[PDB]
């Protein structure tokens, strides 16, 4: 007789949880300008 | 905010950097002047995505910001 099939899963496998950093304020317009300038030509800063 | 920073560099060589000036007065203008995030969230969103993919379509990437958000705007409330 023999094995049905070869099932996979999860091994030894790790995870870091990383809810942090946000932005206010100039924000708003940032996303706006942070685009132009990115799809303008490139960043600027 | 504590230990806040606002400047980026003292490298003023390039002109296109100074233009950060006059786009980022356009944007607090339009976001003061008609503030559609507080009119409807949904709204906001809608002019931002297409606000993006409005800038990406077209070739003239170096054109001016006023067009950018000129075309996003008007195309926002497009039939």
């Amino acid at each position: 007789h023999m094995d049905p099939l070869t099932p996979d899963a999860s091994e030894s496998v790790n995870n870091i949880l990383k809810q942090s950093g946000a932005w206010s304020g100039d924000d708003k317009l940032q996303k706006w300008v942070r685009v132009y300038l990115d799809r303008g030509q490139e960043a600027i800063k | 905010m504590d230990n806040s920073a606002s400047k980026n560099s003292a490298i003023s060589s390039s002109i296109f950097c100074e233009k950060y000036k006059q786009t980022k007065e356009q944007a607090l203008t339009f976001f003061q002047e008609h503030p559609q995030y507080m009119r409807s969230k949904e709204d906001e969103e809608q002019l931002m995505t297409e606000f993006k993919k409005v800038l990406l379509e077209p070739g003239s990437k170096n054109l001016s910001i006023y067009q950018t958000l000129l075309a996003a705007h008007e195309r926002l409330q497009a039939l």
